């Protein structure tokens, strides 16, 4: 079996302006196999209304999705993605970072 | 501008009950049409775009038969590779296939193309000519035998280069207020200051559609690709697309630095630069 | 629309 690790981005749809509704991404890539588990975390607690994209590929074979759910950015809360997959010896965390 | 219809299918084996999950995505360009899911409650195939809607219940019927066909397909294949393989019935094993056409901006047939792997690796794809078919090991060439005996490549070859087209074209017609339409990255840049002497320049595009972009850093005007870095183009969940570029500069220095952008939906050269 | 009616089989 190949195994390949799953790249991750943080990111939000629309620009993040503190105060305004907006929605938090999560995109997973480059991955095999396809059995994924993401999460997105509010102040390190997960996110129940998480939806996501249905699987698809690259040319390389690599999946690919994108994890999503409304957010309201502040000054004060922190958001990230949370991923783990068989490649990963623990799960793997990416904060949010407005500038990335 | 050119334009393309894909479909992706991705069936994963549950040795200990069950039939395999099954998955069916259709594009065209980079808008995702229809889908297919084998834990879903509706067992049909989908809409995922409006200008789909259109269709009547003769296509979600043929399409749904498709689809299903195609599904136990891929069960009967999971077995028969785990026998060429001898491979155990413990594990998990993936088979994905992916199919579809190009077309130019006259949009006239340009290729075609149909790939298959197994476990994520390489297995039997066909050819440009779409005549003969590329097996990667000795399994696969027993599958090309198969196939070259049921002369399956002169079925996807009259679908590749005819129906494929067909379909592509009344899609482009029907959804044009979409994806006729493009939408020219929105572009600006900013500025991070890691030291006294280093800052980081980073030129973003957003909410752009199609996916394909080129973003590209000059010093004085010549291609700078050291030390630069280039994220992987990324959905914003809208339908359209997001990426950034950026370069390492000595502080005070930004102003001979120039970020440059194309893109379907530019008609002229987009060019940033630090003034700010 | 898919290619139909059902691919072959591997």
């Amino acid at each position: 079996m190949i195994q390949r690790t799953p790249k991750i981005q943080v990111y939000s749809r629309h620009p993040a302006e503190n105060g305004k509704s907006n929605f938090l991404n999560c995109y997973v890539s480059g991955f095999h196999p396809s059995d994924i588990e993401v999460d997105l975390l509010k102040n390190g607690e997960r996110i129940e209304k998480v939806e996501h994209s249905d699987l698809s590929f690259s040319k390389d074979w690599s999946f690919y999705l994108l994890y999503y759910t409304e957010f309201t950015p502040t000054e004060k809360d922190e958001y990230a993605c949370r991923v783990n997959h068989v490649t990963l010896s623990q799960p793997k965390i990416v904060k949010w970072d407005r500038d990335m | 501008g050119s334009h393309s219809m894909r479909y992706f299918f991705t069936s994963v084996s549950r040795p200990g009950r069950g039939e395999p999950r099954f998955i069916a995505v259709g594009y065209v360009d980079d808008t995702q049409f229809v889908r297919f899911d084998s834990d879903a409650a509706s067992q049909r195939m989908e809409p995922r775009a409006p200008w789909i809607e259109q269709e009547g219940p003769e296509y979600w019927d043929g399409e749904t038969r498709k689809v299903k066909a195609h599904s136990q397909t891929h069960r009967v294949d999971l077995g028969t590779l785990r026998g060429y393989y001898n491979q155990s019935e413990a594990g998990s094993h993936t088979v994905q296939r992916m199919y579809g056409c190009d077309v130019g901006s006259d949009w006239r047939f340009l290729r075609g193309y149909h790939q298959y792997a197994y476990d994520g690796k390489d297995y039997i794809a066909l050819k440009e000519d779409l005549r003969s078919w590329t097996a990667a090991d000795m399994a696969a060439q027993t599958t090309k035998h198969k196939w070259e005996a049921a002369h399956v490549a002169e079925q996807l070859r009259a679908y590749l280069e005819g129906t494929c087209v067909e379909w592509l074209r009344r899609y482009l017609e029907n959804g044009k207020e979409t994806l006729q339409r493009t939408d020219a990255p929105k572009t600006h840049m900013t500025h991070h200051a890691v030291s006294d002497h280093e800052a980081t320049l980073r030129c973003w595009a957003l909410s752009f559609y199609p996916a394909e972009i080129t973003l590209t850093w000059q010093r004085d005007g010549e291609d700078q690709t050291q030390d630069t870095e280039l994220v992987e183009t990324r959905p914003a969940g809208d339908g359209t697309f997001q990426k950034w570029a950026a370069v390492v500069v000595p502080s005070g220095q930004e102003q001979r630095y120039t970020c440059h952008v194309q893109h379907e939906g530019l008609p002229k050269p987009l060019t940033l630069r630090w003034e700010p | 629309a898919q290619w139909g009616p059902d691919p072959a089989a591997a």
